[PDB]
């Protein structure tokens, strides 16, 4: 239902978490179309310890990298 | 299976998702069910007493 | 794949604001 990275929950904003056994994306309700779990296809509301079957996990960030590759 | 065994072949899906989905229908966002699943549970339990 | 693409560019507003920012 959730996913923790930095202590904060992240909901889709449209759609289902999915995970193949190794990975998780997020997909459309009627076809399977999985992509990377970005920080631009989810919220943020609340903290870590309210939900029930949150897990653990990382989300993705593209401006990061793309501008401390840059700024230096 | 939600709505979904209508349409074609039934699809399981875990109930508080279902509700989820049938509060973002009304326009409610999926961070309220979530938090309040106890309180709205108790409160269908004792509806249906 | 899709029938009927053409051709342009598409504006960013990011990188012209952190790469003038940037110098
Ligand atoms: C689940 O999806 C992930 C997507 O990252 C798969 O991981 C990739 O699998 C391909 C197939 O050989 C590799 O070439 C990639 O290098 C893998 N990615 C990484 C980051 O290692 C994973 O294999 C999928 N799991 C199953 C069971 O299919
Ligand atoms: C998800 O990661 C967090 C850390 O960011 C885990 O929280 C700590 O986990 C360690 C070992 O797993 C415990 O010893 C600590 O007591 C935990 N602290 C808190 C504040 O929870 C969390 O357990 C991880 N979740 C899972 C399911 O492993
Ligand atoms: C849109 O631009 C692309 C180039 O980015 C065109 O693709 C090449 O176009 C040249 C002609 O300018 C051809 O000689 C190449 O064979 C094309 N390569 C590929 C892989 O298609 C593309 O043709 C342009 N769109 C249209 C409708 O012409």
């Amino acid at each position: 239902p959730a996913i923790c990275h930095d202590g904060k929950a992240h909901f889709p904003r449209e759609g289902v978490f999915v995970s193949n056994g190794t990975h998780w994306f997020v997909t459309q309700r009627n076809f399977y179309e999985p992509q990377i779990i970005t920080t631009d296809n989810t919220f943020v509301s609340g903290n870590c310890d309210v939900v029930i079957g949150i897990v653990n996990n990382t989300v993705y960030d593209p401006l990061q990298p793309e501008l401390d590759s840059f700024k230096e | 299976s939600g709505w979904t065994f209508g349409a074609g072949p039934a699809l399981q899906i875990p109930f508080p998702m279902q509700m989820a989905y049938r509060f973002n229908g009304i326009g409610v966002t999926q961070n309220v069910l979530y938090e309040n699943q106890k309180l709205i549970a108790n409160q269908f339990n004792s509806a249906i007493g």
